[PDB]
DNA sequence: GCATCCGTGAGTCGAGG
RNA sequence: CUCGA
């Protein structure tokens, strides 16, 4: 945030609409600036996100923070699979497994 | 570290000593004896599983290597620590019930 | 759900007889390549090409939709099935 | 020729070819079983005049949903040196078959903490909720999975 | 042959699903429920979409 | 969507006219979701302050800001004088839209929970 | 990238449903968002912005001789659809004198030049027998939603601010499926539904609405 | 008591980052000018890409070079890093050459110089040369928009050519901040600042311009209507 | 009228090898 | 047998 106000740039109007939601959700203090409400969420682990689609703020602060993930090893490619016809059993007559 | 380490994945300095070659296929190492010891590394190949077997060289020419020193990082291996993924930005929200 | 589903159900005592008679009508529709619709022009399935509409391929669709007007007739012995078949073959070959 | 493009000489495919579902990766000839030709055949082959060959197409191609790149190819024949195969075996061929496999939607994967879960939707950037400072994220995990 | 695949197989194929529907079916299958009927749209990529009203 | 707001700070305080509660919410010591009692029977400031013709002119409010999905509020529905939120006639809305069929629709749904 | 193809499908001067495709992926979203929110907040209207009634002090009186309260009157003027013929004006005073055993529609208010009632059936109340309603309307011109207690305008003492709803737009709806063009896969295909008051009628809501935002585009021109 | 045309000031620092503010809006216009602009921004720009890569002696990505550290798959990695600045609008596709030998860590600065192309990253690292390490590469830089998979488009020069995955968008971050602001007596007005972040192979001032433009060519298609034959 | 020995069942599909 | 649901 400091980096931000040190840019030039104040709070957000979307930024303090969220804020209003947070106050009424009990996550910040009444009385505060929006600094320090925005500083008692981040404390929370939560931050303000934008809508990508709209560009209007999700109306509350979301959890947002660096997990490790893995890829396991059972990928589609591995696994789709589909037949017509084919090969069937020597003495059933029965499609192959 | 030390899963890396006991699993042989990754490469480790002998002794202490001086990186006297490195390549994609072989790191050259001199040691303090004076002897040159020759290290091949493994390059793409197959496991059981068909999941790629590879060692990266993590060392360069003239570099200074004491004992256990990582020379290649093997397989889910990053800098001598096991890397088994990748560290995301996650947001904890549904979305459109995707 | 199917189109009209509520209506046909409500036209059986059975709904595996609306199954049977949805089915015989889109094989007696497929054996004469649809020249035996009930359907009016206007009231035809369609399906969307590339080029534009067409005729919908799917009898089953056809049968469900002609069902639904009324212009069907349905139970059990209403004709030797010999004498069905020769009618429906002198009124459109094959 | 279309078909036999990525062979060698030997009728190998050549290492560094991308190969597809269908594309042979090592071709082979058998000999036909003792062929009674059906009266059909005889009328057919009478028509366009071609001898039936005595061989038939026994090759090795990539399976359904399968392919890549080839890097490494490996042949082992009888009567060359070090080289000793199962009786009746005249030689065997090896290819190695490499896929750089990118995310698809299906795939799995977990953290370990026991969430896991397939990716559902790869959404476009634009897409994606983002920081003010237009940092967007990377993943969005589901609340109620806690 | 994959590379023998042109685009126009694929909207022929669009008219041969017309109205049809695909059974889906996942095991164990407890109850009839567990057999689906779908009217199946054509996607790109290799993983079943199925809806979530019906996953319970 | 239909969960309504309770809220703490007006606190159950007497009012004899409407216009002396909207002056003490001004004032920002009655919370806009708080029950009062104005006259004799018990209410909220919400309800006096924001009362709509029809859901499109609550549902216009909310796009707009001055009201909240979640906010109690006075909205004028098939002839009727409820005291609801935007967010239930919302789903109201979403139901009758659904089926087609406003009356039926109307009496399937349950609105005060 | 073939230019997409614009349908209309329109339902008189209140409805219209709006088509386009097929669009590059995400602009389905990109141009149905801002379109959205220019069309619930930008297109010129008109509304009951003020009213005074004789012998009525507050909002929360009652009326003697008439059945409804001064709040359902009050609710029935926001529901009034008034179009000014003549792009100069910007506001009028409407006047209403009426009592007796009547019901008392928008038809009743005495006509002024270039103002027009689209809604003439629209119920204001009912009065009984010695009921008597003496009431002037201010209606303004603007735009969006405009709370009474925001505005606050009174041209006396006893003239009653109303919620001011300009916007000849009721509802905007959009939604974005994907599409699809020979082989091109992740297309979009946009559909906007538009509902407005006749006032004005969707599309020219719409064409209004492209021109606010294309004229806004212009603004990234001069430093 | 209607708005007029606001304010438009720009604020550069190198080819690299841009502020655009616009100022005064009506309530509301700093999200529905600013969010369109933003999608547009980061994913209709065109750019330029590394589309395909030719090594001497390397017939795969799956490969090493003798006197080579990097592996081919992590040095054609490098290359998808690769910034290239087209100053000829006509020129649509260029092939850079390098040739390298000798212990050396090549950088971008060893491709040979091409008329009308610069190299906006030149210190990004390539491969590390030993004693006896030879490199010789010829990378196919194309004109492009969008993401394009080295599946899709399957660009080979050469036999032994290697495709390469195409990321040609030069815009790097957009955020934009909406700030309360007022111009006489009326409030709750909104100023739209628009940040901009490009890798220099076209300015954010530049791209700013042909998303507008892309987004005012857009709002042309609703200028011919059809009527539904659907009845 | 009651303990003892014997024969028989013990989820599904799918994957690898 | 081991893995998956
Ligand atoms: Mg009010
Ligand atoms: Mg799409």
């Amino acid at each position: 945030f400091g980096k931000r106000k040190g840019e030039g740039f104040g709070v957000d109007k979307r930024e303090v609409e969220v804020l209003r939601r947070a106050e009424k959700l009990g996550l910040v203090t009444p009385g505060k600036t929006p600094e320090e409400q925005l500083k008692e969420l981040f404390l929370q682990g939560k931050v303000v996100l934008y809508d990508g689609r709209t560009g209007e703020p999700i109306e509350g602060p979301i959890v947002v923070g660096q997990m490790f993930i893995m890829k396991l090893y059972h990928m589609v490619e591995d696994k789709m699979h589909a037949r017509s016809t084919g090969p069937y059993s020597l003495i059933t007559q029965q499609p192959l497994g | 570290e030390r899963v890396v380490r006991d699993s042989l994945a990754a490469l480790y300095a002998e002794e202490d000593g001086e990186v006297a070659k490195v390549d994609g296929n072989r790191i050259v190492v001199r040691y303090e004896d004076g002897r040159l010891v020759e290290y091949p590394l493994r390059r793409f190949y197959r496991s059981n599983q068909g999941t790629a077997l590879d060692q990266r060289p993590r060392v360069v020419v003239g570099q200074r290597v004491r004992k256990g020193d990582l020379l290649a990082d093997g397989p889910a291996s990053e800098n001598g620590f096991l890397a088994l993924g990748q560290n995301v930005l996650v947001a904890i929200m549904p979305f459109d019930g995707y | 759900a199917e189109p009209g589903i509520d209506k046909l159900f409500g036209m059986v005592d059975s709904k595996y007889r609306l199954t049977v008679v949805v089915a015989k009508r889109a094989q007696q529709l497929l054996r004469h390549g649809f020249k035996n619709t009930v359907l009016e022009p206007e009231e035809r399935p369609k399906m969307q090409t590339l080029e534009g509409l067409f005729d919908d391929p799917n009898a089953v669709t056809w049968a469900m939709k002609e069902l639904l007007t009324g212009r069907l007739v349905f139970g059990e012995n209403l004709v030797p099935e010999d004498r069905l078949q020769k009618e429906m073959e002198r009124l459109y070959p094959v | 020729e279309a078909a036999l493009r990525d062979l060698d000489e030997e009728g190998v495919v050549r290492i560094g070819a991308e190969v597809k579902p269908g594309d042979i990766l090592v071709g082979r000839t058998s000999f036909k079983g003792e062929s009674e030709p059906t009266p059909e055949e005889r009328l057919l082959r009478s028509i366009f005049g071609e001898k039936a060959r005595d061989v038939k197409d026994t090759s090795l191609r990539v399976p359904p949903g399968e392919g890549g790149i080839v890097v490494r190819t490996v042949r082992l024949r009888r009567g060359d040196p070090g080289v000793e195969l199962k009786p009746g075996v005249r030689e065997v061929v090896r290819v190695y078959v490499a896929q750089k496999r990118k995310l698809q939607v299906g795939d799995k994967l977990a953290n370990r903490h026991g969430n896991k879960g397939v990716v559902a939707k790869i959404l476009p950037v634009e897409d994606m909720p983002h920081l003010p400072d237009g940092t967007p994220v990377d993943v969005i995990l589901n609340p109620l999975g806690v | 042959r994959q590379r023998d695949i042109k685009d126009e197989v694929w909207d022929a194929l669009e008219e041969v699903i017309h109205g049809k529907v695909v059974l889906l079916n996942r095991a164990p299958t407890l109850h009839r429920l567990g057999i689906q009927a779908f009217q199946p749209v054509l996607v790109e990529g290799q993983s079943i979409q199925l809806h979530p009203l019906v996953c319970e | 969507i239909t969960q309504v707001r309770k809220e703490k700070k007006g606190a159950g305080l007497e009012f004899a006219t409407p216009e002396e509660a909207l002056a003490a919410h001004e004032r920002g010591e009655v919370a806009l979701n708080a029950p009062i009692k104005v006259a004799g029977r018990e209410t909220s400031v919400g309800r006096l302050k924001y009362v709509f013709a029809n859901p499109d002119e609550a549902l216009l409010a909310v796009a707009h800001g001055i009201v909240d999905l979640q906010d109690v509020v006075t909205v004028r529905y098939m002839g009727k004088r409820l005291e609801t939120s935007p967010g239930r006639i919302l789903f109201a809305r979403i139901v009758a839209e659904a089926v087609e069929d406003e009356k039926v629709a109307w009496e399937l749904i349950q609105l005060d929970v | 990238l073939k230019a997409p193809v614009f349908t209309v499908r329109t339902q008189g001067r209140e409805y219209g449903e709006f088509v386009l495709e097929p669009l590059e992926r995400g602009f389905g979203v990109t141009l149905g968002n801002p379109l959205r929110r220019i069309l619930l907040s930008s297109i010129p209207g008109t509304a009951v912005t003020s009213v005074y009634i004789e012998d009525v002090l507050h909002e929360f009186s009652t009326i003697p001789g008439v059945k409804e309260d001064v709040v359902e009157i009050i609710l029935n003027l926001k529901e009034l659809v008034v179009r000014f013929l003549n792009p100069s004006l910007q506001t009028v005073t409407l006047l209403l004198k009426a009592e007796g055993p009547k019901e008392v529609k928008a038809r009743d208010f005495l006509p002024v030049a270039d103002v027009e009632i689209m809604n003439p059936d629209l119920h204001i109340a009912t009065l009984e027998e010695g009921g008597r309603l003496n009431m002037e309307v201010r209606v303004d011109r603007g735009v969006g939603y405009v709370p009474a207690e925001k505005h606050g305008i009174k041209d006396r003492i006893n003239a009653i601010p109303v919620d001011a709803v300009f916007s000849p737009v009721r509802r905007v709806a959009f939604q974005v499926e994907d599409t699809r063009l020979g082989q091109r896969t992740d297309l979009d295909k946009l559909t906007l539904r538009i509902w407005t008051d006749g006032s004005v009628t969707p599309l020219e809501a719409l064409n209004q609405a492209v021109e606010i935002l294309r004229e806004h585009l212009t603004y990234f021109s001069n430093p």
